[PDB]
RNA sequence: UAGCGCCGGCCAACUCCGUGCCAGCAGCCGCGGUAAUACGGAGGGCGCGAGCGUUACCCGGAUUCACUGGGCGUAAAGGG
RNA sequence: UGAAACUCAAAGGAAUUGACGGGGGCCCGCACAAGCGGUGGAGCAUGUGGUUUAAUUCGAAGCAACGCGAAGAACCUUACCAGGCCUUGACAUGCUAGGGAACCCGGGUGAAAGCCUGGGGUGCCCCGCGAGGGGAGCCCUAGCACAGGUGCUGCAUGGCCGUCGUCAGCUCGUGCCGUGAGGUGUUGGGUUAAGUCCCGCAACGAGCGCAACCCCCGCCGUUAGUUGCCAGCGGUUCGGCCGGGCACUCUAACGGGACUGCCCGCGAAAGCGGGAGGAAGGAGGGGACGACGUCUGGUCAGCAUGGCCCUUACGGCCUGGGCGACACACGUGCUACAAUGCCCACUACAAAGCGAUGCCACCCGGCAACGGGGAGCUAAUCGCAAAAAGGUGGGCCCAGUUCGGAUUGGGGUCUGCAACCCGACCCCAUGAAGCCGGAAUCGCUAGUAAUCGCGGAUCAGCCAUGCCGCGGUGAAUACG
């Protein structure tokens, strides 16, 4: 989640099969939902704050 | 321990959502994005006057940006020329022809993350903690608000070894969904590092 | 901090929505906080690093109150009345002062001829007395002269020892001083008017002749012009001094100086 | 407005009051006198009108403490019927008198 | 001609520099290992003043030899 | 009978709060017991300890680390190693010493990064006369600030999580008791899942807790009938396929309903044992929910941050390797050791999900994975999608076997710029240990255990037997 990798993950790598997704909030690359573009943690967060349309605590 | 969000514990009831509109699948995270700068853009500008929450709403490639302030003067400006430029700005963030409106919380007593703000602010000007936190549930206790709490994280007055400070007045029943509780966070960074101060106001039930 | 009786020195100032506020030396702000509420612009002067921090975080609620870091003395309090109080009609002063810049504080807005209306302050009893004093009470004095020359004066009540939580050594009261409509008496030699005020009363218990020919090097050459003058005045050396009215100074100022100015 | 559990909750609470506190509802400030069918059944409640400078009257019997009771009547405290006269001849004479 | 003691609590009189369990202070409780009102120096203050402190001794506080004026079940104290 | 010299600033008595006992008593919980299945034996999958290594990147360490961070290591990820290169640098805001402000094409070098570079520049932006000229348009290399760091301390911290433990406790106001610390409330009997209630009692109440409010499932109503449903009606080419209707199922909103509510008996009371009614009866089943605090618990490698350190390298880019090694040991799993079984055909019955670079119906070719055509679908409309165990028919006959399914040889497909290190799925060859597993040990009380399939996140593809859900068939025992 260096600088530098977070700025490299955003160019076209010459390669179609060598881009990454990354957090959009915090540049985790290790379990990012393709649906939201948030990491775990971030999506916890932003999802307790109310901050995330239609998303709420799940019960059943 | 390890309390859950109390607002993110009542997202369907006694509570709301604070960004509400719709989005497909294909174009969510996008929305979501400039949704995240706005916020960070607004939290950053508008300190001063005592931002406490943003609205955004989308229609049709509108937005609606509602902030709620202590002090609207200071986002109005003189002539409305501040809030202008701020539009402005936003505008040129994104070109969406937005539209932003200016609320005046009523007794700014009675908003955590306002009261959260001020002790985080006191706590950055090398007050008293303890007596501080007293004074805050005081001040929110006296005009109504059935319950109040206080929590101050650590490292308090330079210290060497963290410790929670904890004053709390009336009923705060975190344990209720009909609770209508509201909390408030701020993080107040001083020489010998970071401090976390929590605020929850138990404002009546049903 | 001294409850309720705050709210007393504003009632006592009588200010509202039309008023603009000074504060001088406000400190903690339990005065200022009070003003607020019922004034529409308040500025402040403060010059104290170590109060800043508790004066700004009382004063976080609102937003009709200024302060600025300088000193009273050095700043020229007539652009600050210009820019501060551009939409305001009254302009007022309310303040408690520390003892040893009281009367001083007071001299330096009187000269200055502000557009201030009236000037209600906390100050010594003592002060307080020698400021609003009638003739030949042992409060009459240079000040009380001055004072009521520029601002009529009055003593509004006496604010106990046993008031504040350190109890102080001398005793407090409340004054108002409003701003004549222009000088109290004519006369131009201002100067000189001051320094007559000044000299007559260099020894309380002696006689005019004494404290007016013992002063000056001129004077105390040409003693026989001081009497005739004053005799011309229809006034003369052996009342005691301290029995004369503001007018009578008014008078002896216009002729002994017209002797020699 | 209310689940019906929350009802039955209040309902409960209710009747436990309405059976404790029954006739206390009346006293809007402190009484001027009090009376005692039997002082040593009800020490505490003597002990505190003793406290506060209450008039003590007591339908006090054998194993009673006269002193601690100001007008005192000597009698039974069982046998129902002496109960019922005492209590009688009083709630008649305060009736007549008002 | 104006000195002498003191300024942590007893006990009236507070800050800044030097040292860092060292040098030292000390009537008792105790202060001294880097933010010392307790050590050393300054500024300031307090008490007395041709004096002010220290040591020694006696009475007091000591109802701590109790006649005024104490106690003995478990605190020292009922005799095998 | 009975000293003193010397030392110390205490030595003591009663009682209070807590800690601890290997002091005792009471209660509870798959804790034991009664059962049903496993683990430890074997093969393989994966995570650790060790060892080799150029590096085998790190953090995690009894329960509460060990299918953990990692919901996706062939390059990227990547933080480690070996080489090949750059220094205001990928990325931020500026400062101002000549381009001159600007974009595109192209060659040598070549493992790539980078380096050296030549030609059309894109030039205007106002328009001083204008014939170069003032710059807000834009980019190169030269000036200083600075970028930056998965470099180090969780024993400087914030945030968030784990655990005791969903255990039942942790406190306060006023009153009363005690000279005082303090106590009572909160202790005693009974009962409960529970300081949950009842009685007694100098307490009477409240706050955080338990409970309830909230969600799903179980029944019945109004609202509404498409893309869903089909009792009678008319159609039928046999398909709710058609006209038709919203009765029924269903879909999703608002409601009702269960509260010891009503009778018998016991009990002082809370309640207790029965009985109606009812879809459901004493908490109906499940979930979300985690008090004061404990563990110097965990994370400076999600992020933020105090402090220390490097700034021609501990920063930055690229290529190749490693994280996948291997005499061994430990953990969590998968598949079996067979006849209540195995293989082969025919035939049924679900729920919850996902999909416009995608899902792929249907056709053809290939033995096969797949390839080529190709509709339909932003989907209660189309598709993935055959559900499997099951039922019927046939074979197999106790044999390391038509049980197993490792390992090896060859051929073929797709993803990808590239399958050697190290992908998956195929087709033909061989057929490994394994005949129910010692001491010990783990889970589970009912739609549960056991057993059988399906979907999803991550993701070009996948080393997933993992994780999070969905349903199908459905035991036993609980003396204590
Ligand atoms: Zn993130």
């Amino acid at each position: 989640a260096r600088k530098a990798l977070i700025e490299k993950a955003k160019r076209t790598p010459k390669f179609k099969v060598r881009a990454y997704t990354r957090c959009v909030r915090c540049g985790r690359a290790r379990s990012v939902y393709r649906f939201f573009g948030l990491c775990r943690i971030c999506l916890r967060e932003l999802a307790h704050k109310g901050q995330l349309p239609g998303v709420r605590k799940a019960s059943w | 321990g390890n309390k859950i969000h109390p607002i993110g514990f009542r997202l369907g009831i006694t509570r709301d959502w604070e960004s509400r509109w719709y989005a497909g699948k294909k174009q969510y995270r996008h929305l979501l994005l400039e949704d995240q700068r706005i916020r960070g853009l607004l939290e950053k500008e508008l300190y001063s006057a005592g931002l406490a929450r943003v609205d955004i709403e989308r229609a049709a490639d509108n937005v609606a940006v509602t902030v709620h302030v202590a002090k609207p003067g200071v986002v109005i400006g003189r002539g409305g020329e501040r809030i202008r430029v701020l539009r402005e700005e936003l505008a040129k963030l994104t070109g969406k022809n937005v539209a932003l409106n200016v609320q005046e919380v009523q007794n700014p007593n009675l908003s955590a993350p306002l009261v959260a703000q001020r002790v985080a602010e006191q706590i950055e000007r090398r007050f008293a903690v303890r007596r501080a936190i007293k004074q805050a549930v005081q001040r929110v206790m006296e005009s109504g608000a059935k319950g109040a709490k206080v929590i101050v994280s650590g490292r308090i007055g330079g210290a060497e070894q963290a410790r929670t400070e904890w004053a709390a007045q009336g009923r705060v029943p975190l344990h209720t969904l009909r609770a209508n509780i509201d909390y408030g966070f701020a993080l107040a960074r001083t020489t010998y590092g970071v401090l976390g101060v929590k605020a929850y106001i138990f404002l009546g039930e049903v | 901090i001294d409850t309720n009786i705050l709210n007393r020195i504003v009632d006592h100032a009588e200010v509202t929505e039309k008023t603009g506020v000074i504060e001088i030396g406000p400190g903690i702000g339990a005065l200022t906080e009070q003003l607020a509420k019922r004034a529409k612009k308040v500025v402040a002067f403060e010059i104290d690093q170590r109060l800043l921090p508790i004066l700004k975080d009382t004063l976080s609620p609102y937003e009709n109150v200024t302060v600025i870091h300088q000193d009273v003395l050095k700043a020229d309090v007539k652009s600050v009345i210009e820019e501060q109080f551009q939409d305001c009609d009254e302009i007022m002063v309310v303040a408690n002062l520390p003892y040893y810049v009281t009367t001083p504080i007071i001299m330096k807005l009187l000269e200055e001829h502000l557009p201030l209306k009236g000037i209600v302050v906390m100050l010594q009893k003592e002060v307080a007395e020698r400021m609003a004093a009638d003739p030949s009470s042992k409060e009459y004095g240079s000040l009380s002269i001055a004072v009521q020359f520029y601002t009529e004066a009055k003593t509004v009540m006496i604010v106990p020892k046993t008031v504040f939580v350190p109890q102080p050594n001398v005793d407090s009261a409340v004054i108002r001083l409003i701003l004549r409509d222009g000088p109290a008496v004519d006369v131009e030699n201002e100067s000189f008017f001051f320094q007559l005020i000044k000299a007559s009363f260099a020894q309380r218990r002696k006689t005019l002749l004494n404290n007016l020919v013992n002063n000056l090097p001129e004077g105390k050459a040409q003693k026989s012009t001081i009497e005739q003058v004053l005799e011309e005045t229809n006034i003369d050396g052996k009342r005691r001094g301290e029995s004369l009215s503001i007018e009578e100074f008014a008078a002896l100022s216009n002729g002994l100086y017209k002797a020699l100015f | 407005e209310r689940p019906k559990k929350e009802q039955v909750r209040l309902k409960h609470e209710l009747e436990r009051l309405q059976k404790y506190l029954s006739g206390f509802r009346l006293l809007k400030r402190l009484p001027d006198a009090i009376f005692v069918v039997d002082p040593t059944k009800e020490a505490i409640a003597v002990r505190e009108a003793r406290k506060l400078f209450i008039p003590v009257i007591a339908l006090a019997d054998t194993d009673s403490d006269p002193d601690l009771v100001d007008y005192i009547i000597p009698g039974n405290d069982d046998a129902i019927r002496s109960i019922q006269l005492i209590l009688s001849r009083a709630v008649d004479l305060i009736i007549q008198a008002r």
